[PDB]
Parts: structure tokens; C-alpha cells; sequence
């Protein structure tokens, strides 16, 4: 399935996404 | 945290490989098909080249059919003094309309063994002319008939000898 | 985080030129596949059309050539008279005739603008007691070439039919 | 056109994403 | 600007649910070009089945028949002293042996009989010179009609 | 914002199920399609196996209406059928020369004659009781040894 193989970017980049929020939250706790 | 990180860089890797696969496999069959397509394309111009020859071939054999036919008519009536106009079909005989005669007596004749009938036709005239005709043709001339095809010759050269 | 979020966006920028440059390659193809298709379609449209073209020519000229035969067959049955061919070599055309005593009619064209018609007998096929049942009923004169202006043909034709 | 449309679905995804990351760059330079 | 932001979230959320949208369609088209296929299927099956029948019932009435040959063949050669080993069609003609004196029968109608004595003890070479003719022992040549006559001929002498 | 986000939300659903129900669908359907070439090679094959299980029954049926069409030349005879009612098989017989109809029946063996003359001419009745001994046409019964004898017989008066 294409789709599916594209499904997975969008996961990896959903992912991404999750990771920056991460630091995000992290770095507004460290200021 | 560092957890969450491992896993995207992860799925990076997986989701990056996977692709460049599966894209290369689809380019790969795409291309393949698509060199049967140009090659059906161009089968396909070539008989359009062929349609084209034959069809203005027979359109002027047609046509040259039909010279011939208008040709063989205009001698008949230079030779017989008689034309043949039309001809139908109405169920049980057919029919043809006719002019004979001098620069003349138009009628019809049909046929149903075999036999023959024969109706004046004057849906139009000069009264001058349908005088000048009674005078040149025996009262039965007009006046619906029939006889069998044998006969016909016969007939005709009557009306050509009154006329 | 700082370094790390540095790699992230360098693997970012490669991994999208890697899959947007073949997905361009592939949308190429998806629009240009929409393409060969809508060309094809368009000449097959035009092959069909031009297929009902020979198939209708070809009932009209069966049809019209229908007529011809019969017409050929009542001019046989009520004069008496059959034109079997034409051909046209150089200066003048020419039919055969069966009237039975077979002739050939030729025609002069150009000149004082009027035609001529040379009248011959051709007895390709004859078997001499016909040759002499025909030289009883016909003038000795009509077997010997002719000519005569236009006008005076139907008066041939009428003099060939009054003798046989 | 699939591949199109969802190309276009996740991109439209993207754009929020960094417009979120964004208001938290405001943030960090407030 | 929190203006064209907004304007670009609503844009991607636009375009997005036509995508699906058009995916719905794909779908709809889908279970159609699916069950299309589970009709020719059907009639293959019906088909595969009518003709394993046809197969089946030609094996049986085969095997029926050659049966029945047999069984009239045996019957034959007993109760008739007189058995048919073989059958060639060389070219023109076809023969049979027949089978105590050995011999041929050709076919061209018109009939031709030849002594077959390939291999035989000289004892009974004369023992069988003794019950029958010499022109037997020769090949001869008689229409069909005369058939029966002659084996009657060949019967009574042995 | 919380529109903006059930919005999407949906979207995004909506997506993953339509894609799911195409990743399923189109493995639902290629599966079809290779049960129906399977159907189709065998299909194909069984047209093979027919058609050249027509012949071989047919010539050989055939071969038996040479081999029937000899015997009928050959020994003036013709078996027409065969019944087997419980105890015993039964074939009617034509024989003589363009003829007497009968019928035997098979029951240790032994045999049993019957003469049929369901239909005649008289003329041919008396005819055939001038050329035939009294006997052969009341029933009779012979072991099996003694049949080829009685076929003599009966050609012999004919």
C-alpha cells in the first residue's frame, strides 16, 4: 500500500512534532 | 525523553527507506507500461492512413459510378427518345415514372409470371398540348392498361411512331 | 537539544529533497499518464467514425449498382437493346451494342462542335448460317462502317429494330 | 492525484504544526 | 499576522477534507469493481462443474462401452472357432490376422486372402495339407458377397 | 481553537479509515483475481480432455460399428441388444441371408434358443418352415459347447 507507506511519514512526522513539543515543554520549565 | 527521540529518528529511517523503495518500484512498472502505450498509439495512426486512402478511393469510384450512370442515361434518351426519371417500391409492384417523345407523353408503367400496367400521367399540361396529343394518340393511350411483358417492345414502338 | 534539533533539520532537508523530487517524478507521470490516455481515446473516436464512412459508402455504391443492373435489364426488355461497355482511347469513346446483330458506336468530339457517331459491326461471335440470315433481313449497307451526325442516330436505331 | 491530494492534506498539517512551534519562539523571545 | 495564520489553517483544512472527499470516491468505486468479479466467478464455477460432469459421464460410458465389446468379442471367438488378432491400414487397405490355420484378410469393395505360415512344425504343415487344397495355400481374391462362403469352406475342413 | 481542532480531528480520522478500507479492499480484490485465472486454466484444460474424450469414445464406439459391420459381412449374423432380467442375459439375433429371428439366453453354464416371430409374413413363415428343421423354432436348451454347431446348422439351411 502507497498510502500506507505515506501513512508512515506522516507518522514520523507526527513523531517529529512530538519530540519538539517535548523539548518545548522542557525548555519553558528550564526558563 | 531521549526515548521519544531514538523512536523518531527511527521512524525517519524506516519510513525513508520504504518509500524510495516502493517510488522506485512504481517508477520502474510505470515506465515499462508506458512504452507499450507510445507503441499502441502508433498502430493506431496507421490505420486511420489506410481509412483515409480507401475512403477517397471509393468515393471516387462512386462518383464515377454515377458518371456513367447519368452518361448511359443521356445516350438513351439520345438514341430512344425515352428517360426513365425514378423508381419505387410500393409493397406488391414497382414503378417507374417515364418521357417519351419528341422535344412528349409522360407516364408510368409497373409490374406485378409477369405483367405489366400502363397509366398516362398528366398531372400537368397545357391544354394546347393535351389537344395537340389527342390528335397524334389513339384514344387508348390514355386511358390505364395491361398487358403481359412481351407485349412491351410492342407498345413502345406504338407511342414512338404517334409521336 | 540545541545540536540535536541541528541534526534533526539537516536529516529534514535531505530526506525531502530525496522524496519530493522522486514524488515530482511521479506526479509527472500520474498527469502525464491522464494525457496519453485522453490522446488515445480522441483517435480511437476517430476511427470509429471513419469506419461508418467505408461501411455506408459501401451499402450506397451495393445499392446504387442495384440499379444499374436492373435498369439494364428493363432497357434490354423494353428496347430491344444492350450496352455492354465503354472505353474512351484518345480521341473518342466507344460502346459496344447487342441489338441480333452486335456493333460498335464511336464518338468524335472537337471540331464544328458537333458529334459524330461511326457506326461498325462486330460479329466477334457468328456462325455463318446466322451471317446469312441476318444479310437476308438487313440492307448489305448497315454491315460496312458509317458515320453520321448525332440527329440522326435515334433514325438508325429505328431502322436496325424495323428490320429485325 | 491521490498522491496529490495527500500531499497537500499533510503539508496544510505541516503549516499548523509550525505556526504552533512558532507562538512558543514568541514566547521564548518575550 | 495571527490574521494570515489563521487564513492558512483554514486553507489546509479546506483542500484536506476535499482529499477525502475524493478518497470516499475511490472507495465507492472500489466494492463495485469487487463484486463485478464475484459474479464472473460464480458462473465459472458453474461452468467448471458442468464440465466435470461432462467428463464423468464420458469416462463412464466409455468404459461401459468397451465392456460390452468385450464381452461380444469373447463371445465370438468361442462360439465361433475363430478369433481376430489385429487391424492395419497401410495406405490402401486395411487387414486383419486371423486365427488350426493362420492367415490374412485384405480390404481394398474386394476381398484378398493370404496364407500366413511364418512359423509352423512341418508336421502339421502337412497334417493341414491334407484337410484343405493347395489354392488356399494361395493367395486369392473375392468380392464381400462371396465372404461367408468362404469360411464356411474353411470350417468344414477343419 | 477548538473547532479548528475537531475539524481536523475528523478529517484526520476519516482519512485513516478510508485508508485502511482501501488497503483491504484492493488485497480483498487482487486475491480475486488470481481464483479467477485459476478457474480459467482449468476451464481450458477440461476443454482439452473433452473434446479429445469424444473421439476416442466415438471411434471406439465407432471402431465397434466396424467391427459390428464386419461380423454382420463376414458371418451373416447380427447381434441387436442385451438384457439381463435377474437370472440371465438375453440378446436378440438376426441371421440368415437377405432370415430368422431369435433370441438366447444365457443361465456350470448353459444355453436356451427361442425362436421370434413376433411379426411375418406368412408367406415367409412357410418359406422359412421349408428350409428349417421343425424343431429349431420350439425353445430349446444346449450346453455351451454345442452352440457354435447349432449356428452351423442354421446357416447351413439358410
Amino acid at each position: 500500500t502507497l498510502l500506507q507507506l505515506l501513512s508512515n511519514y506522516y507518522k514520523a512526522k507526527l513523531d517529529s512534532e512530538r519530540i519538539y513539543n517535548e523539548y518545548v515543554q522542557s525548555q519553558y520549565e528550564f526558563a | 525523553p531521549l526515548t521519544v527521540y531514538k523512536n523518531s529518528v527511527k521512524q525517519q529511517i524506516d519510513s525513508a527507506d520504504l518509500l524510495v523503495a516502493n517510488l522506485v518500484n512504481e517508477n520502474f512498472v510505470l515506465s515499462e507500461k508506458l512504452d507499450t502505450k507510445a507503441t499502441e498509439i502508433k498502430q493506431l495512426q496507421k490505420q486511420i492512413d489506410s481509412l483515409n486512402a480507401q475512403v477517397k478511393e471509393l468515393k471516387t469510384q462512386t462518383s464515377q459510378q454515377a458518371e456513367n450512370s447519368e452518361v448511359i442515361k443521356d445516350l438513351y434518351e439520345y438514341l430512344c427518345n425515352v428517360r426513365v426519371h425514378k423508381s419505387y417500391e410500393d409493397d406488391s409492384g414497382l414503378w417507374f415514372d417515364i418521357s417519351q417523345g419528341t422535344h412528349i407523353m409522360d407516364y408510368k408503367l409497373g409490374f406485378v409470371v409477369t405483367e405489366v400496367i400502363y397509366a398516362p400521367v398528366l398531372k400537368q399540361r397545357s391544354t394546347e398540348e393535351l389537344y395537340s396529343l389527342q390528335s397524334k394518340l389513339p384514344e387508348y393511350l390514355f386511358e390505364t392498361l395491361s398487358f403481359p411483358l412481351s407485349s412491351l417492345n410492342q407498345f413502345y414502338n406504338k407511342i414512338a411512331k404517334s409521336l
